[PDB]
């Protein structure tokens, strides 16, 4: 049928305000393969974001590892959003860097 | 121990603009090693892992060829199922498949496979007594009484126990000490007020390969559960992975807790 | 190696 993504936003290493880190988004469990993925710094869609290859898993579900560079502050806010056919409106995900 | 040589395939109907997509990636163990994907300048079946890149044109070419032979083969399959089900050519349709053999703990065959699933849900499977097949749905029964008819069941046996093995070991030799070589993790905890009754502490398992680990909070003896929040396991750009688990510990009574990370490239007691 | 799948 349609399996509904379950997003997962996170850095690569740890946050240190100043040090130019990588924020990743990683969408899991979906069917069918088409994915609208956007990563958003304070409401304003950053455009330099890297899809990786889409591959499936034994459940018959797909997975893709998106990400983009960044340089964290207390000020800034970073989110990921997924537009997939199982959910109506897009599911955004906010990054807690104590998570 | 043993090994894999699975082949996961995807063909999607892209109705309107676009001819069906074709993707085949052959994994080795979990170590990803070959791909083909109709959405490339040169729709290529070329490498992955440097080691496959130490081969030559009769493996590439016949096998780029072999794949393309599959592209079209499927793109016919898509029209067919569509029929079976009495579907309107309109939206996308998805055909997946996993194929392969596990090498037993000595160099021969302890496992053999063949799955088909149309639009996420099982369609066909080959059942182990590499002769019986199982029709998942009402219309997988259809291929049954044909696939069985001709020799597409019997002719497989051979691919598996044969080629799939014979071939499989070349790979497990040319990229020998590559397909393994564990990755020692580095860990810590990070106390976080949440608040003044309690303080969430949290465990950091990050920097490992293979993909697996098993973290735990042991309150001195008792292995804690219901206090446990688990992140399930996830890749981190680098091809390192990461995981973490946490607990809601009485403010004050923090030290009385123990963090536990266990992984095969870690000689870790308790 | 790869397989030459057919039928369906």
């Amino acid at each position: 049928i349609q399996k509904t993504p379950q997003i997962q936003v996170y850095s690569r290493h740890p946050p240190e305000n100043g040090k130019p880190n990588i924020l990743n988004c990683y969408v899991t469990q979906f069917h069918p393969p088409h994915i609208e993925i956007q990563m958003l710094k304070n409401g304003k869609k950053i455009p330099k974001v890297e899809m990786s290859d889409m591959s499936f898993s034994k459940d018959w579900s797909f997975y893709i590892l998106a990400h983009t560079e960044f340089t964290p502050t207390e000020t800034d806010t970073y989110a990921c959003r997924v537009k997939h056919d199982s959910m109506a409106e897009p599911k955004t995900v906010y990054w807690d860097r104590d998570m | 121990g043993p090994h894999s040589l699975r082949y996961f395939v995807t063909a999607v109907s892209r109705p309107g603009l676009g001819e069906p997509r074709y993707m085949e990636v052959g994994y080795v163990d979990d170590t990803e090693f070959v791909r083909f994907d109709s959405d490339a300048e040169n729709p290529r079946y070329e490498p992955r892992a440097r080691w496959m890149e130490q081969e030559g044109p009769e493996y590439w070419e016949r096998e780029t060829q072999k794949a393309k032979g599959n592209e079209q083969s499927f793109r016919v399959d898509l029209r067919t199922l569509l029929g079976y089900y009495n579907q309107s050519k309109g939206g996308s349709h998805t055909i997946q498949v996993i194929s392969g053999c596990e090498v037993g703990s000595d160099g021969r065959l302890l496992r053999g496979y063949q799955q088909y699933a149309y639009d996420g849900c099982d369609y066909i499977a080959l059942n182990e007594d590499l002769k019986t097949w199982t029709a998942a749905d009402m219309a997988a029964l259809i291929t049954k009484h044909k696939w069985e008819q001709a020799g597409e069941a019997e002719r497989l046996r051979a691919y598996l126990e044969g080629t799939c093995v014979e071939w499989l070991r070349r790979y497990l030799k040319n990229g020998n000490a590559t397909l393994l070589r564990t990755d020692s993790p580095k860990a810590h905890v990070t106390h976080h007020s949440r608040p003044e009754d309690k303080v969430t502490l949290r465990c950091w398992a990050l920097g490992f390969y293979p993909a697996d680990i098993t973290l735990t909070w042991q309150l001195n003896g008792e292995e804690l559960i219901q206090d446990m929040e688990l992140v399930e396991t996830r890749p981190a750009g680098d091809g390192t992975f990461q995981k973490w688990a946490s607990v809601v510990v009485p403010l004050g009574k923090e030290q009385y807790y123990t963090c536990h990370v266990y992984h095969q490239g870690l000689p870790e007691p308790l | 190696r790869g397989y030459v799948y057919q039928g369906l």
